[PDB]
Formats: structure tokens, C-alpha cells, sequence
């Protein structure tokens, strides 16, 4: 895992460099975002069952993948569906706070496809249901808040199809 | 080749100016040491 | 010991 | 059956306080010579670091006082600081306060003091070993030192001694002048505020102008304990306002504001048209000593 | 980093940050700039920071620099100013992340055994980062040095 | 190899357990020499209280032949 | 484990009071005793090889305890040895970190004295080699760090006996 | 509190406590004085706090104290405002500690299976806690409520 | 010792010494009178086997033996001969024994460990059994030296 | 004013004088190549600063835009082959305190090579302390 502040650090490190101005320049960047990425932090986690449950009403509800023979069909795997898409908001807010989507590759990414493809778990309905919570976090925290979730949802999504 | 970072080249100019002093040849002899009452007791 |  | 180590360890016990004091002493100036080098880092001196603070803190009297204690074995916190440390770092804290001694951080041996003739011949065994038994004798003189609870004493302790002219400047005569490096010398502040007007301004190396009687009499109070500085020559002239700006230079014998017993300094007194002192300017000139340096 | 650690932290837990985690990091993202400033400190007089260090060290163990020793010889003398340089850098890496793992996992994880396998005393290396504290502490107020010198102690605690 | 014979009793601390645990809380069990502190560390970590511990096998104070 | 909070809780828990005023003023003076045993916290982990050193040096080598015929011969119990004191240092710190020593039953003093007597390691012995890390310790941290780091390794060594 | 978890962290991996551990525990302990005031708070109101906090469940939920409810006659609704003051005495061991643990291992452990034994709604429970966050909330500042506010919605996520 | 090793290794698989277990066995018991040599040649000179020993090293590690060096000073240039007398005993034991485990018991488990807190380089102490192989080695027959240098050997590699 | 070049009295040094010119000409890059290795510089009533990239960051975040006038300094050798001068001019600008009418004093120690290894600059502070 690196974030922004170790992305800096380590673009310096394999060239066995010290710290110059414009690495200062870059750290500068992210302490000056640091008060944006933490208050809306603190609003989706105060807001996470929510955020899921609006996304998942406007996403899967009322739709094959809940009705008898479906994914989502069920009690076990209607719950399996909320928990991982709690993980998706919860990593997606590491990687807000982080400045860095590293983490997304190596831990949710990492044997993701190979897991819902020998399951059956429909890979177009999890990534709609991933950009509702886009949209709905957006409406919670804002248009630069909510494009800077957008990128780590996005950037999920993307590591899917 | 240019010089790179992490290469201990960079640094012979300052190992050079530093010029740390070795100690003297010690003069120590094994053979006219008693083991037995040169061990430290505590 | 030499590193060259 | 030489058996050189013991028997030369055992000379050094019989010594009096004084003389084992005096012996380390001088076999410490030895060192580098006909005496080992020290090598402080195959000690753990962090050990020491706290109680070497306290030393340097201390007043010259009550270092000297210090290392009589560590010599005579008295019972005080530094003794029984002293005692629990191993026997290489014993040697290296010893090595460290003669390395100070020098740098006169720390108070030195009565002046022109002589080693004894018990003394002298005990050294110059040492001189004689070699390299590695030299500091074996080292480590077993100082290793009972200070103060241990149980059994230990000395017969004799080895008390310091109990123990001002006026300072001559090359082309300077003014009497405000010297009654200030007198004074300052002579650790009179009570004094020497009194050649400064109740709103004076001095300025300290590396400082900005302080202005205030009340600052500058607490500054001395503070960074200005038993300092000696000599002033060489200098030069006098009215520049302003009938004030006389004289300029007397020297150097200053004692560590100051990182500076070394070899550094040289500079005042620029300024002074009022009918007396004492309006501002003063001391600046430490830098030369290859540049280890008062920080950065930004 | 800060983040990264109170991350790993709270992925651990498979919780969201707490808000002491992201209290903390508020505060580290707000006293940015004074962190930097040591970082800037430390980098452009590390030219002299490594060789009175390193003159200091060869001082306090000569027998490194002697004959049988580890760092014998102008070459290897030289190498062994290069390490110190290596730990330097990364005391800066600590000091600006507000945290020990990028120091770690570049020049702490296994240095036993590569110190091990290239013969290097490895407590005298810890000495030459003591050194080096003293050095860069000496270059700054006491402040800046408290902040720095924990990632100082960091790295000799962990030779050492 | 040299054994301790070891007593503990480990308690349940965020869990109501339905299933008969006596066999898991208050035990007493051989570890190899050579297990033993590592696990002590471990049924004291997890709360367990070593009520007992002897040397079963071996003899203190072995230099040679520990097999 | 407990620390010097979670005990005044549980004193007042027992009984099923609120937080009174003495609760208080021992919670109180915790709070300002932290930043001294954070100071001695980090002073200890950069020198705790090197105390343990220093302690061994001063109370157990060149004894009988390390020549053949006793129990700290061999490297084998050599490095028994060191590895005890090491962990007793370490826990005597999170000792003093926590304000209690709670964490020395639970984690030092549970199994212990009978492991010791099983193997024949010699208690007294083992008691002045931490007494020689307490000495140790109080000239790295001072006086009133060192007293507290006593309190705790005093503990031990009566725990013990 | 934050002092034990630092703790058990670092004696999972036999080491010592890090640098940023230790800032951590000094920014906690900084804060202490805060974290005293709004439990004095909720203390010194905590008989107004249960008060009102029943009248306002019973309100929003009248078959717990109707016939047949759990906490039906006056001696089962005095014992149901007891365990609200219990939970209320736990909310305020979470705020001095700053962290929920003490109320996990108090009141949140099996706290299911017992009030299924007796009988008592679990909904109608958290309901309470949830009454006394609001009255509670409104004795204090934004920032003490909001610090606060944790403590109650621990125990009520706990009950669901 | 190989009996003891032959023993442990069957009774892992709970069963009977195999025909090679036995063989060497028996072996090993009629060479007994050869090992015995050997060990009384390496126990009467082993005075002249440390000397000579540690004088060949110092030439070898000048530094150990100079200011800073672990075995500065005569106090310690005497604890570490002593060392290499340990050392030298035990390879007395694992001839006799024909079996490593006696040296790995006493002396090379935890060495490492032992060492570290000293401050020794380790890497002295193996090339000071490589001395003490090579005076040893012509103390004796070449066969008598062949054997004998095994184990000097396993001691060499054990401290690397 | 930038059209002509800055002159000293009694002094004739390059490294002084291109000093001079490009501490003016604000070109602090330019500037900082004439700083030994090892160079230092001391700002008025402050320590000494070690380090180019240290000396650097104290010129383009304190030394923006003054307008210093040399006017009398004097040369002298310095032991172990260092040429030490010395310069006395006066402020322009605001600087650190003392407007215009402070005097400025600059402590040259060269390196024989030419390079400045250490440069004090102090205001030498009129009766008023502005
Ligand atoms: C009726 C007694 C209660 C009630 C019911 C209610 N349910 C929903 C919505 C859903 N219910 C389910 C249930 C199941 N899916 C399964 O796989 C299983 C087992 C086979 C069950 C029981 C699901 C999946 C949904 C989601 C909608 C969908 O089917 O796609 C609602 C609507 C909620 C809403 O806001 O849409 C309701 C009303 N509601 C009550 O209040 C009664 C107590
Ligand atoms: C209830 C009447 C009294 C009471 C009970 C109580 N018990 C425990 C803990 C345990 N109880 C058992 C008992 C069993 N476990 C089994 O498997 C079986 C055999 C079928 C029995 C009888 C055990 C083993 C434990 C410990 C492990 C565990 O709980 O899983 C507690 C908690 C103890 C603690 O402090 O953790 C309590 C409270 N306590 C009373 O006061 C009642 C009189
Ligand atoms: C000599 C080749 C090297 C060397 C040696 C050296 N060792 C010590 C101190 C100790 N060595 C031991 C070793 C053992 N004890 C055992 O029981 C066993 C198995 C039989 C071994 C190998 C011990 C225990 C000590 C501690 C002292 C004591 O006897 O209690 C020293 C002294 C270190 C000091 O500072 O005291 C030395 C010098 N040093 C070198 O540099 C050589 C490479
Ligand atoms: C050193 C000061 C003294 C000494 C030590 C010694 N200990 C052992 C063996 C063990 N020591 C422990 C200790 C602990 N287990 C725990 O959980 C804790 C809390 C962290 C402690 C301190 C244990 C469990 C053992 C046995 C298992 C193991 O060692 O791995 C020995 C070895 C004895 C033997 O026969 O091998 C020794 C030598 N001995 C002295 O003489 C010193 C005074
Ligand atoms: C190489 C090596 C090392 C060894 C290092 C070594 C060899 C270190 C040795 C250092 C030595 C020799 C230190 C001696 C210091 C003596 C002092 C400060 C005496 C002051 C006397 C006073 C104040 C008395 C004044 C007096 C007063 C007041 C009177 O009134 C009259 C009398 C008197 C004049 C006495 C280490 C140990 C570091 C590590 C291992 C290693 O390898």
C-alpha cells in the first residue's frame, strides 16, 4: 500500500534522492487537502449502511437479480451483497484518505474477477451498484469531495470490467 | 559513467578529507598471557 | 577491500 | 613472573586520593603519546550523557568538588551514579571530563600544579606496559571509584583548594570600558549593570539588540556565569550626538554561545557624551572554528 | 506515512478510521509545512552532517578504521560514509510521513543479516546514526531536534 | 526431549459459547521444551491463567543430552 | 490488561457509580504524567539492548551464574537468559506506559515463578539482574521516570519472590 | 482506552511502542481535560437524562408499559430507567477512556441473549439510548455532543 | 552422541534401528580407541593449541586486540582466549561422541544470540577455530587430522 | 541604477564583487555558486547557516528585492591560505530592522580557489533601533 505523502517518498527512494523543492511541492499539495479528505471521511462513515442501502434500492431491488433463482436471492447471499458493498465504500475511503488507489489494486482488486466469476455474481450489476454509491456519495459530500470519492469508486469499477 | 546516487564513489572525497587515523600495530602477545588469572572476576 |  | 598488570594495579591502590586524582590526570594527557587512545564508542556512554550534563551545569567549584567526591568515595547521588556504571564507561566519563578540562568547559587542576613523586614513578610504569595492558590499568584504577554501599574508604580525602587585576587594552583607556571588562570578568553584576542607563540595549552574539537595564542585568545573571574575556587593543572615537564609539577587540578564554577557549571577540561600545553605557555590541568572529553554526 | 498506518490500522479491524485516527491525521496534514522545514534542514546540510558524524564515529572506533577492520582502507571508509548517508535520507523520509514504515521497510527489515554477511559491526553502525543525531540536533532548535531525533532513536534502537 | 506438564484455565471474553467448552478452558497438557514459552505467551494473551506448570521430562540444569 | 483509566473505571464499575470527583482527580493526574512516561517510553526502546548489556555486565558475567555449573552457562541458556531480561524490560515498560501493573500479572507473572523452579533457574539471581536494568534504566530516563520504571520492575522481581 | 490498544498492538509484535504510537498517546492525554468536562456533564445530568429519556420512549413506544409490556406497572418501568442509567454510567466510562471498549465488556457482551431471556424488546432498548443521545446532546456544546454522540451510537448499533 | 542420534532418529518412526544405523554403530565403537587418541592429543596441547591460536588470529584481526576492538586489553584478550578454549573442549567432546549434537548444546545454540549482547564480531571467533584447526592439524597424523578437522569445521560454519 | 556595476573602495576581489553584483541583481542561482561546498553565511544577529541549499533557502525566502550599497572595505590575508575581507557599506531597503540608515559590514573569509566559504553580513546598529 502507498498513499500520496509515500508516493513522493518512494518516487525519491529508487533514485536514492533526498526530499528536493518540488517533491516538497507535491507533499504541500495533499497536507493542503488533508482537512477536505478528512471531513468527508467522517460523513461516509457516519453514513455507510445509508449509503448502501439508498444505492442498492436504486440499483438492484425489484430486478432479477433478487427474485428466486437470482444472485441476490436468498437471505445469505441478499447479506453477502450488502457486506461487499460496504467493503467497496469502506476501501474506496481508505483510498480517498490515502490519495493513492494502491490500495484498491492490492486489497480488493487483488483475485477479485477470478472470486465473482467462479461464483456467478453478475459483474455489471455490482458495478452499477457501485456507481449508485458514486452518485449517492456525491450528494452527501459534495461535487469535489464527491469526484474525489468518484475516482476510487470509479477506479473499482474499472479493476471489474 | 555518470555517478549515481548510492554509489560509494560520491563519497571518497569526503572518506579522503576525513582521513580517519588506523590504530597503531597492537604489540599483544597470546604466549605470555596467564588465562586463568587475567579473567575478569565479579 | 576495493569496491573498483 | 612478571605479572606486570596486577602489580602495577596495586601501586595505584596505595596512592592517596589526591595522587590517584593527579595520576589519571596526567596519564590522561599522555594519551596519544606514550598512553592508549581512547576508543568512547565500545563504551555505552548514554549512560553517562545525563550525569556529564550535571558536571558541565555545575559551578567550577562544585565540579572540582565532583571529581574529589569521585576520588575520595563520599556518598553523593553522582558517586552512587558513578558506581553502577560498568568499567569501560567509568574510563570513558573520566575521558570525557579531561576532554572538557581542556576544552575548559569543566574547572581544571590547581594551576601549575606538580604530580607527586609516588605519582610520577606510577606513570611512568604505565608508560613502560604495552598498549593493551595500559588500559587494563586504567580501568582497574578508576573501576572503585565513587561510592558503593558496603566495603570501602579512604583514609585521606583530597580537598580542592579555597581558590582579580585590571585588564590592560591596546590603544584604549577609557575607564567605562575597563570597569566593565573587569567587572564582567569578575562576575560582578551587581556591579556592572551600573555602567549601563536604565534604558540600554545590549546585544549578545548571535542575538538580537536587547534593550531594557532589567534584561540586560537578568541576561548576565544567566549566560554569563564565570566567563573570561580579554580584550587585546582597540580604538576610541566620538561618533554621534557627543556618544563615544569605541571599538576593542580580543579573545575569549571559555566557551560561549559555542564558541571556544581560542575564539576571538569584538565589542563596540557605545556609550553616553557625559558616561555610562547606551548600547554595546559583542559578536564572536568566526574562523575555521565554525561549530557554532546551525541551520535553517 | 501517518495515513497509510492508521489505515492498516483501522483495515486491520475491517473498521473506518477512528476519529482519534483522523484527528491525528488533521493534525499531521495542518503542521505540514513545520515538518518539511526540518526535512529541508536535514537534506541540504547533509554533506556536513555525514562527515563530522562520520569523523566523530572513526574517532569513538578506531578499530573499524584499522587494519582487520570492517571499514579499513579509503574505499571502504568511503562505503561506510555511504551507509550513513543511506540512513540520513531516511530519517528524513520519517520525518516528513510521520511514520517509521518507510524507514523500516527500506533499510531495517533483514539489515541484521546483510550486515551479518558483509562482516559490518552492525552496533557501530548504530553509533555512526548516534552520531549523526548529535550532528543534525546541533543544526537546529530544540524542538526540531526532539522531532527529528525520535526517528533518529528509531533507527538506532533497531540496529542496536 | 525435555516436556512441561502445564495446567491453565483460559476463560471465553466476546463470545457466549453453546457448545461444551470445558475441554478448551481448564486443561492440562504436555508441551515440548521447546514450545513453551512461546506458548505460555499465547494462554496468556488470550487471558488464561497458568495455574500450573512442571517439568515432566528431562532434568534441570542439562548441558549435554537434551536430545 | 488494564491501564491507570480502565482501573479507576473498573473501581467505579464495581460498585456501579458514576465518575466522582477522586475518580476524577486520579484520571486527572494520569493525564499529566503522560508526556514524562512517553518521554521515558522512547528513551528506553532506543537503549534496551544496550541496557540489558549493561545489566548483564554488572550483575551476572564473570560469576558463577556463567561458569560451567551455572545455570547461565552455555550460550544455549546464555540466550535464555537475555531473552527474559528483554522481555522483562520491555513489559516493565508498558507498565509504566499504562500506569499499572496489571499487564505484569497477565503477561510476566502468570506461569513464570514455576517455569522458573522447574528448570532451576535461580530466582536470586534473576532478581539482581533486574535490579541491575532498573539502575540501568534510571541513569537513561532520569529520576522520576526511573522511579516509575523501579516501581514496575520491582513488581517483578517480587512477584518473583 | 487508547493507552491498552497501543499496547496489546505492540506486544502482538514483541516490540516497542513507535514513534507514532507515542504521539498518539500524548495527543491523548492533551486532551484528557475535554474528555473530563462532558463526562462531568452527562454525570452531573444524569438523573434529567434518564428522566426525560423515558418519558420520550414511552411515548414513541406505549406497549412496553402497557399490560403485557416488559416494563409494565411501576416497579418494571422503574428497573427499565435503571438500565437506561446503567448504559447512561457506561456512555460515560466510553468518554473518559475516549474509547468504547469499557462499554463492549460491560453492557454489550451477550446483551442479546439476556434481555431475550427477559423478555425485553432489544429494539425497545436501543429506542432508549437513542432518547437519551437527544436529551443529552442538547446539555452540551456541538463539539462535546458530537464527541459524545460515538458512546450512544456504540450501544445503539450494538442493539441494532 | 551417534548412538544417541541413531536412537532418536528411529524411535521418530517408532521402529527399530535400520542395518546402517547398526552398522555405524558398531563402527563407530571399534574406531572408539582412535577418537580417544585424538581427544588426548587435542587435551595435552591444547595450552600451546590456544596460543598458538590467538597469536595467528590477532595477525589475522589486528583491530580486535586495538583500541576499540572487543578484545582490547589484556583482561580481554585473556576472556577471549578463554573462548577458544571452551571451544577447543567442546570439539574434544564431539570427536569422543562422534556426534555434533554436544557442540551445538553447549556452545553454538544461541551463540549468535550471546555474541550480539558482547558486542564480539563472530566471524573472529570462527576464524580463531580456524587458527586452532590449523595448529591442531599438525598435532597429529593426517588421518588423526582428518577426523579431528571435521568437527573444528561444523564449529566454522556454525559461526560462519 | 542596474546599468552600472557595483564598486568598492580599496577592495578589488571578483568573488566579493560578483558577490555583490548578483546578490543586487537578485539572481540568487547565480549567486549561490560563488558559496564554498562547506560555505556559510551568517545573517545579522543570527547563527551562521552551513550548507548551500540551506544558505540558498535563505536568500530567495529573506533576501528578495534589497538594494544593497558597498562603500569602503578593506583586504587582509587569513591564516591557512583563506584571503579574509572585509567591506563596510549601508541598507537600502528594510532589512531585519533599520531602514536606509543602518550601516552594513561584510566579513569575507575566501577560499584561495575564490569561493566563499564563510560571509558575515551585520547591521551595525545606529542609536536608534528602528
Ligand atoms: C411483511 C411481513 C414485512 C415487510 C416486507 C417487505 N419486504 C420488502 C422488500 C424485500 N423483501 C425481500 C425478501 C426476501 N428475499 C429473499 O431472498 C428472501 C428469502 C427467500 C426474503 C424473505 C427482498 C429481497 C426485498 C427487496 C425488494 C426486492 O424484492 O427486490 C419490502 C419493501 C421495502 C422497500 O422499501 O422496498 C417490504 C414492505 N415490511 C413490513 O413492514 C413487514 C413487517
Ligand atoms: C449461573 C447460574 C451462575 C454463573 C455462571 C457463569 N459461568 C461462567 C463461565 C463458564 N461456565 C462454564 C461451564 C460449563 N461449560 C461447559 O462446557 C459445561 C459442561 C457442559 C459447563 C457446566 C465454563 C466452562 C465457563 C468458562 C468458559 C465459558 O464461559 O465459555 C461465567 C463467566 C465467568 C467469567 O468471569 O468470565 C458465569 C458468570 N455466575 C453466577 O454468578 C451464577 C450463580
Ligand atoms: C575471542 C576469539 C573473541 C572474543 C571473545 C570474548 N568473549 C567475551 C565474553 C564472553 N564469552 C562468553 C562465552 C561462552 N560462555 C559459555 O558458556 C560458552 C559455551 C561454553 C561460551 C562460548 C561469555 C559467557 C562471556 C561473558 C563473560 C563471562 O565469562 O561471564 C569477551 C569479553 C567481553 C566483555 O566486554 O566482557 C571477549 C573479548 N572477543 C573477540 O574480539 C574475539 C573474536
Ligand atoms: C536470566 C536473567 C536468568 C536465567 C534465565 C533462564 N530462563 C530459562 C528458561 C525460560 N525462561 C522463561 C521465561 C518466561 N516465559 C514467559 O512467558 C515470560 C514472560 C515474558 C518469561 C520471562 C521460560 C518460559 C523458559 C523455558 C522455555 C524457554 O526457555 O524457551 C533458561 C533456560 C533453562 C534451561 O534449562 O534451558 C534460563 C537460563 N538463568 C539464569 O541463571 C539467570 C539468573
Ligand atoms: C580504548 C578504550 C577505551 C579507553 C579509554 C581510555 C584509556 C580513557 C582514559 C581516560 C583518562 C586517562 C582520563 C583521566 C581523566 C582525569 C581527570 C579528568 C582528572 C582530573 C583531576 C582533577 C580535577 C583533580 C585536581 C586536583 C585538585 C582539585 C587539587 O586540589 C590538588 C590535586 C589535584 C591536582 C588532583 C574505552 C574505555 C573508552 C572503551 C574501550 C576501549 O577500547
Amino acid at each position: 500500500m502507498q498513499d500520496a505523502i509515500t508516493a513522493v517518498i518512494n518516487s525519491a527512494d529508487v533514485q536514492g534522492k533526498y526530499l528536493d523543492g518540488a517533491a516538497m511541492d507535491k507533499l504541500k499539495s495533499y497536507f493542503a487537502s488533508g482537512e477536505l479528505r478528512v471531513r468527508a471521511a467522517s460523513v461516509i462513515s457516519a453514513n455507510a449502511a445509508t449509503i448502501v442501502k439508498e444505492a442498492v434500492a436504486k440499483s438492484l431491488l425489484y430486478s432479477d437479480v433478487t427474485r428466486p433463482g437470482g444472485n441476490m436471492y436468498t437471505t445469505r447471499r441478499y447479506a453477502a451483497c450488502i457486506r461487499d458493498l460496504d467493503y467497496y465504500l469502506r476501501y474506496a475511503t481508505y483510498a480517498m484518505l490515502a490519495g493513492d488507489a494502491s490500495i484498491l489494486d492490492e486489497r480488493v482488486l487483488n483475485g477479485l474477477k477470478e472470486t465473482y466469476n467462479s461464483l456467478g455474481v453478475p459483474i455489471s450489476s455490482t458495478v452499477q451498484a457501485i456507481q449508485a454509491i458514486k452518485e449517492v456519495t456525491a450528494s452527501l459530500v459534495g461535487a469535489d469531495a464527491g469526484k474525489e470519492m468518484g475516482v476510487y469508486l470509479d477506479y473499482i469499477c474499472s479493476g471489474l470490467s | 559513467k555518470k555517478l549515481t546516487a548510492g554509489n560509494p564513489m560520491n563519497f571518497l572525497g569526503m572518506a579522503r578529507s576525513i582521513n580517519p587515523a588506523a590504530n597503531t600495530i597492537p604489540k599483544v602477545s597470546a604466549q605470555n598471557i596467564n588465562i586463568e588469572a587475567s579473567v575478569p572476576r565479579r | 577491500r576495493r569496491f573498483i | 613472573a612478571a605479572d606486570v598488570v596486577p602489580a602495577t594495579i596495586a601501586r595505584f591502590s596505595q596512592l592517596n586520593a589526591e595522587d590517584q586524582l593527579a595520576l589519571i590526570w596526567f596519564a590522561y594527557l599522555e594519551m596519544g603519546k606514550t598512553l592508549t587512545i581512547a576508543a568512547p564508542g565500545a563504551a555505552s556512554m548514554q549512560l553517562a550523557e545525563n550525569a556529564l550534563k550535571e558536571i558541565q551545569a555545575m559551578g567550577p567549584l562544585q565540579q572540582t568538588q565532583a571529581m574529589c567526591d569521585l576520588a575520595n568515595r563520599a556518598d553523593t547521588p553522582l558517586c552512587r551514579t558513578y558506581a553502577s556504571w560498568s568499567p569501560n564507561i567509568k574510563l570513558g566519563f573520566w575521558y570525557r571530563l579531561g576532554e572538557l578540562m581542556e576544552q575548559g568547559f569543566v574547572a581544571p587542576i590547581p594551576a601549575g600544579y606538580q604530580l607527586s613523586a609516588n605519582a610520577n614513578a606510577v606513570l611512568a610504569t604505565i608508560q613502560g606496559l604495552e598498549s593493551g595492558q595500559q588500559i587494563t590499568v586504567l580501568r582497574n584504577a578508576v573501576v572503585d571509584m565513587g561510592f558503593t554501599a558496603g566495603k570501602d574508604g579512604k583514609r585521606i580525602a583530597e580537598p580542592v583548594v579555597p581558590p582579580r587585576t585590571k585588564v590592560s587594552i591596546e590603544g584604549v583607556t577609557n575607564a567605562t570600558v575597563l570597569n566593565y571588562m573587569d567587572n564582567l570578568n569578575a562576575n560582578d553584576f551587581d556591579t556592572l549593570i551600573e555602567l549601563f542607563t536604565s534604558d540600554g540595549a545590549l546585544q549578545p552574539p548571535f542575538q538580537r539588540p536587547i534593550v531594557g537595564k532589567e534584561n540586560v542585568l537578568r541576561f548576565f545573571r544567566e549566560e554569563c556565569q564565570n566567563l573570561k574575556l580579554i580584550p587585546e587593543r582597540g580604538v576610541t572615537e566620538p561618533a554621534e550626538d557627543g556618544f563615544t564609539q569605541i571599538k576593542v577587540t580580543g579573545k575569549v578564554q571559555t566557551p560561549w554561545f559555542g564558541g571556544n577557549v581560542g575564539m576571538n571577540i569584538a565589542w563596540r561600545f557605545l556609550l553616553n557624551p557625559e558616561g555610562k553605557i547606551f548600547f554595546v555590541a559583542i559578536d564572536l568572529l568566526a574562523s575555521p572554528k565554525e561549530l557554532l553554526n546551525f541551520a535553517r | 506515512s501517518i495515513v497509510t498506518k492508521s489505515i492498516v490500522n483501522a483495515d486491520a479491524e475491517a473498521r473506518y478510521l477512528s476519529p482519534g485516527e483522523l484527528d491525528r491525521i488533521k493534525a499531521f496534514v495542518t503542521g505540514g509545512a513545520a515538518r518539511l522545514r526540518i526535512a529541508e534542514t536535514l537534506t541540504g546540510s547533509r554533506e556536513t552532517i555525514v562527515k563530522q558524524a562520520g569523523d566523530r564515529l572513526f574517532q569513538k572506533r578506531p578499530d573499524i578504521v584499522s587494519p582487520g577492520g570492517n571499514a579499513y582502507g579509503e574505499e571502504m571508509t568511503a562505503t561506510c560514509l555511504r551507509d550513513m548517508d543511506y540512513y540520513l535520507r531516511l530519517v528524513t523520509y520519517g520525518v516528513v510521513s510521520g511514520d517509521v514504515t518507510p524507514i523500516e521497510e527500506i533499510g531495517l527489515v533483514g539489515v541484521r543479516e546483510m550486515y551479518r554477511s558483509l562482516g559490518t559491526p552492525i552496533e557501530a553502525v548504530a553509533q555512526s546514526v548516534r552520531e549523526m543525531k548529535e550532528v543534525a540536533s546541533g543544526l537546529m532548535s530544540s524542538d526540531d531536534a526532539a522531532e527529528a531525533s525520535a526517528y533518529f532513536d528509531f533507527v538506532i534502537g533497531k540496529m542496536s | 526431549m525435555r516436556m512441561f506438564r502445564i495446567t491453565a484455565c483460559v476463560p471465553s471474553q466476546t463470545r457466549i459459547r453453546t457448545q461444551r467448552e470445558l475441554q478448551n478452558t481448564y486443561f492440562t497438557k504436555l508441551v515440548p521444551y521447546d514450545n513453551w514459552f512461546r506458548e505460555q505467551q499465547r494462554i496468556m494473551k488470550m487471558g488464561g491463567k497458568i495455574v500450573k506448570v512442571e517439568l515432566a521430562t528431562g532434568r534441570p540444569g542439562t548441558n549435554a543430552g537434551l536430545a
